[PDB]
């Protein structure tokens, strides 16, 4: 912001969301197969309680 | 997590940016809800699986067998067994994570009410 | 002044630096976590250069007079052990001559000096000791590092801090070591001080260099030298013979290589061990 | 060693405008400020123009002062300066240096090989 | 809050449960800025307060580096006649660090202040004192009558006023030789036309006003690539604790909650960070103290009510906050009639999970109908 | 505020060619239309060539139809026009004007600063 | 077709140094020879320098072997001559050629407009 | 296409398959995590049946 | 899969840019480590009974 003016400012900071969007959703995918591994344990320890 | 919040910092400039790509941060946030929800039916299936809460008799008295070590006793400040106490005591950062929406501590069932539930069901198989 | 007499060259010896040599990556407060950091450091076990000033009793010993040049490189990390405070500065530059600027410090055993100019360096710079008869104590009265001083550019005194000068026999009292590190235009210095009781190679303990002054000076340091202190031979008590005498002294001189280390700090931000991930 | 390589110029009638370019290769990463000199036949060079590294803190020569115009392109290491309300006394073969800003006199580390700019009346 | 759950779901129709509408934070309150007592200042007072101030030819050069160019007390006093700057506004390098700075005084008269300046020429410019066409400084002259003047006159000025050639810029040069001119030259005595390049120089009492001496300093402020030696007078804001509000530590930019801490750092340690290497713990740069770096809410506005049908209020449920930090959570803006019902007043409520309001807090325990966290439920029923 | 600036011109032989531009910085949202101008010393401004939004439907004064190329770069909001088969009657003092065209007047919301052109016999 | 504009050059005293550009533009993909011709008042083209696209192998006249440097900037498509010891017998006007280096005569493709340059004695 | 020119086209429509398909692998991925849970479904109604 | 390998072929400018990514690649590693040790176990478990 106080280093670089505006127009190469919206490039720089799409790079910068696109980088942490792909993070995000690496993180979120990552989540949801360890929700599912999770999902899968806790149903063998209801079926075995 | 606040996706929002999370790539950007209280940036005015940077939210209006990402609100031009969509509503991938709704769909994180829904697939985090969704998570957060089916952890707490699995929890919810695993454990609440009694419909009524049983007791133990007072005196304990069953032809010569010990459940001790599996019962919960009044004398520790949480009426938890001595084997729940030393695996919550084994089993050891997630608050100083706290900085970037990471705001995490919904637990629908304590661990009172799920030490409660394990000792309703004890109680109603001894 | 002129070319120093009495310069007997052995072959130089080595030793093992062990542990030593860690310092503040940054002044940052850590606790209680591992930091992971990529830094000019010294690489653990490495084969620091020995080097020693002492005059071994009789006439059939040899005294040492080592004050050589040595190249700085990315970085020089600097020990000494004492017991009579011979060791008081170093000389940094690149052409080691007014032809350009170069920094210089000195102890005359009072304060601290850090100078930033042109000086003439002679070929064998060191302080005289000097044994006044009706000032019985010791003192420095000679002062021939360099043939004159000028371009004025940094200067900076301290206040008196002098210790005992007596060339007192047995065990070592106390360690000195100094990290110098030039990049980026500035110059960094780091020092700690640790009492030892020990006469030969470096202690096994482990001690981290915390930084003492930083430096914004852009000049370009390659070689770099070591100040001695010799106590005049024809007027120290006891000797009559005329020359020059170094008390027990002894430095040591490292090199920096880029190296990642695993810092250890402690509940207090101290930092207590270090891994370097190159060793084995 | 840096280098300099310069581009544009010609010839320009009174009242026009021109820009020049000056590009910097080698070791620039310790270069801030870059500054145009120009010397007439028979006459001793004099500073012009110079542009700071943040594109900031520019000082313009006093016969000068309120007609130039500069900046600095920091990604492609070339400096545009544009010329505004030319006078025929600025008929001169203009030499693009890389030095740093230091009082008594700017000092030039390097000069470049320069080109002619001629204005007419 | 009700229509902001049906419009979340895209139905004018909700079913009995907890939904999440949005998130809430705390606004800084102006901002912080912190600095230590002072750096040191530049000896520029000795050279303006100087009792002997050296003539305009032989005028001294004295070199200012690692200090602050403290010129703003000076500037705002008035007390100088002519404060021209030259290539810069006066005030606009006050916020700048400069590698090099040198200090030139000499004495000058009252009508010959105009000859310094950049590529002027005069039998003072192109002989005493040249100032090249960078001239980045700036020009500063006051009356010296009080000082430079008594009774029966001074005669301790010299002045330089023949010379073979033009003087280069900033170039300064003392001899003795007597200058001689080509057509008809001298060989080394004081014969025509050769006159000696120093001549008497003095002021009277009775001299005018443009004819006073005056004392001339001249200040130079140029950029190096080298580390920076000069600077600006640094300012410093008063300390805040226990508030959200945005701070800079030695240009150190964030956002938190400031609060005193246990914690004792390292005598050269400065910064704080934390296993997940964020920055949590500042030491003041006035006096030496710990603060701690805190978020200020964070959470999240979640709205808990039961279906449309049979029952139209709503309660609110905000994550991670405390109850007493609530009213100020984005508020204060929207509609106040239906939004100051559910941010304040009664009903208030401090969970676990956060603060409820909206729902009174009841000492039996009942089938849990509305999930919140901890062990919490709401219910619609009395 | 639109800003304009000037550039080209010079002094051509008779029968050669010369290039114009003129540049528009500030509020050019709102600009689609640009007319040029030239002012002869002692007489009035008159028409020249004018540019569209598009760079189509562009129209010639009388005196200098047929002979002349303007085109319009909307991408560097820049206007070069290329003049040709020039006369002596075509030195004046040219300008650019920034407006709409309406019917009977050419209605000018900003004018520029003007640029020299001399043409030679 | 490839357009070539000049610059550079001027009034230089006796024994002095000048340097001359040529850019070029347009379908430069083909050109890796660029050759430099003069023309003395009263004399025909004569050949100067030649530089290749590596920027080695240079050649130059037999009459200004030794004082004559070529370079080419492949990045800027410029290619630049510099004099060293200039002298009165080398005042030409100097014309920017593209062409291949072919053996009895430089085919030239493309000819430029020409700079003047004038050495005093 | 019919406003930009093909230089900058190249670039616009390039940033739209990035986009777009970035948008089709998250729903795909999706997909397959809902598909798994769904098998896990069905397998579980065909043991029970 | 080595992944600081595999987007880069023996090029330190490419390794050097793909530093700036983060810990991308180190994810992947630990995912396929994962993976491996998860089908180690499983086989086993299948077999070893």
């Amino acid at each position: 912001l106080s280093r670089l003016d505006p127009p190469e400012a919206e490039v720089q900071i799409d790079r910068l969301i696109t980088g942490r969007l792909q993070s995000l959703q690496t993180y979120v995918t990552q989540q949801l197969i360890r929700a599912a591994e999770i999902r899968a344990s806790a149903n063998l320890a209801a079926t075995k309680m | 997590v606040d996706c929002t919040m999370y790539i950007c910092g209280d940036s005015t400039e940077c939210s209006n940016l990402l609100l031009q790509y969509g509503s991938f941060c709704t769909q994180l946030n829904r697939a985090l809800t969704g998570i957060a929800v089916e952890q707490d039916k699995n929890t919810q299936e695993v454990f609440a699986q009694v419909k009524q809460i049983y007791k133990t008799p007072p005196i304990k008295d069953f032809g010569g067998f010990n459940f001790s070590q599996i019962l919960p006793d009044p004398s520790k400040p949480s009426k938890r067994s001595f084997i729940e106490d030393l695996l919550f005591n084994k089993v050891t950062l997630i608050c100083a994570q706290k900085f970037n929406g990471l705001t995490v501590l919904p637990p629908l069932l304590t661990d009172e009410m799920i030490a409660q539930y394990t000792s309703a069901l004890l109680a109603g198989t001894i | 002044c002129v070319n120093l007499t009495t310069r007997t060259q052995l072959p130089p010896a080595y030793t093992n630096s062990f542990t030593r040599g860690v310092y503040y990556p940054d002044k940052v407060f850590r606790s209680s976590v591992l930091h992971s950091t990529q830094d000019l450091f010294l690489p653990f076990f490495s084969n620091v250069t020995w080097f020693h000033a002492i005059h071994v009793s009789g006439t059939n010993g040899t005294k040492r007079f080592d004050n050589p040049v040595l190249p700085f490189n990315d970085g020089v990390y600097f020990a000494s052990t004492e017991k009579s405070n011979i060791i008081r500065g170093w000389i940094f530059g690149t052409t080691l001559d007014s032809k350009t600027q170069s920094l210089l410090i000195v102890n005359n055993a009072t304060n601290v000096v850090i100078k930033v100019c042109e000086f003439q360096f002679c070929n064998d710079p060191f302080l005289g000791v000097y044994y006044h008869k009706n000032n019985k104590s010791w003192m420095e009265s000679e002062f021939r590092v360099y043939s004159s001083a000028n371009n004025c550019t940094f200067e900076y005194v301290s206040q008196p801090f002098l210790m005992d000068l007596e060339g007192k026999q047995g065990n070592f009292k106390n360690l000195r070591e100094f990290v110098f590190k030039n990049i980026d235009g500035y110059f960094k210095i780091y020092s700690k001080h640790t009492p030892i009781n020990l006469v030969r190679d470096l202690p096994q303990g482990f001690s981290a260099l915390e930084p003492l002054v930083d430096l914004p000076i852009g000049i370009n340091i390659t070689r770099f030298q070591t100040l001695l202190a010799l106590h005049r031979s024809y007027l120290t008590p006891g000797d009559s013979s005329s020359g020059w005498t170094a008390g027990a002294a002894a430095y040591y001189v490292g090199y920096l290589q880029p190296r990642t280390f695993l810092l250890k700090y402690n509940e207090n931000g101290t930092i207590t061990d270090a891994v370097d991930c190159a060793l084995d | 060693q840096v280098q300099l390589v310069e581009s544009g110029g010609g010839l320009v009638q009174a009242g026009g405008s021109l820009r020049l370019s000056c590009a910097a290769s080698g070791r620039t990463d310790s270069i801030s400020d870059m500054g145009w000199f120009r010397q007439a036949p028979g006459k001793e060079r004099e500073f012009v123009a110079v542009v700071g590294w943040s594109g900031g803190g520019t000082d313009y020569a006093h016969s000068v002062k309120g007609r130039f115009t500069i900046s600095r392109d920091n990604a492609k290491n070339t400096v545009y300066l544009q010329m505004n309300s030319l006078k025929p006394e600025d008929t001169a073969v203009y030499y693009c240096a890389v030095g740093s800003l230091r009082v008594g006199s700017f000092s030039v580390e390097y000069w470049g090989q320069g080109t002619q700019v001629t204005v007419s009346s | 809050p009700l229509s902001e759950t049906k419009c979340t779901l895209k139905s004018f129709t909700v079913e009995k449960g907890i939904y999440q509408t949005s998130n809430f934070r705390v606004q800084p309150t102006e901002s912080i800025v912190r600095f230590p007592n002072i750096t040191n200042l530049c000896p520029f007072g000795e050279v303006f307060n100087a009792t002997r101030f050296a003539s305009v030819y032989a005028w001294n050069r004295k070199r200012i580096s690692n200090c602050v160019a403290d010129y703003s007390v000076l500037y705002n006093s008035a007390s100088f006649s002519t404060f021209k700057c030259y290539g810069v506004s006066p005030t606009k390098l006050n916020d700048l660090c400069f590698t090099n700075v040198y200090a030139d005084s000499f004495v000058i008269r009252g009508d010959e202040v105009r000859q310094i300046a950049p590529g002027q020429t005069g039998k003072i410019a192109d002989y005493n004192y040249k100032l090249p066409d960078d001239f980045t400084g700036c020009v500063i002259a006051w009356n010296s009558n009080n000082l430079d003047s008594k009774v029966g006159g001074n005669y301790n000025y010299l002045y330089r006023l023949f010379r073979k050639s033009n003087l280069k810029p900033f170039e300064r040069d003392i001899s003795t030789e007597i200058y001689q001119a080509g057509s008809t030259p001298c060989n080394g005595v004081e014969g025509f036309n050769c006159y000696f390049p120093l001549q008497s120089y003095g002021f009277q009492p009775t001299n005018g006003v443009g004819y006073q001496p005056y004392r001339v300093v001249v200040l130079s402020f140029e950029l190096l690539h080298a580390p920076a030696t000069v600077c600006g007078p640094k300012k410093s804001t008063n300390l805040v604790k226990n508030k959200c509000v945005n701070f800079n530590f030695n240009g150190l930019t964030g956002t938190g909650v400031l609060t005193e801490s246990n914690k004792k750092f390292l005598p050269f340690q400065q910064f704080g960070r934390d296993i997940a290497d964020t920055t949590d713990a500042v030491r003041d740069p006035q006096t030496l103290e710990i603060l701690d770096i805190t978020p200020c809410s964070f959470g999240g506005v979640s709205v808990i009510t039961p279906g449309t049908n049979t029952s139209n209020q709503v309660a609110v449920l905000y994550q991670d906050v405390n109850c007493t930090e609530v009213p100020v959570a984005i508020h204060a803006d929207q509609l106040t009639p239906t939004w100051r019902v559910y941010s304040t007043g009664s009903n208030v409520f401090q969970t676990r999970a956060g603060c409820l309001i909206g729902a009174e807090h009841v000492n039996n325990s009942y089938e849990c109908d509305i999930p919140i966290g901890a062990g919490i439920c709401a219910s619609y029923q009395t």
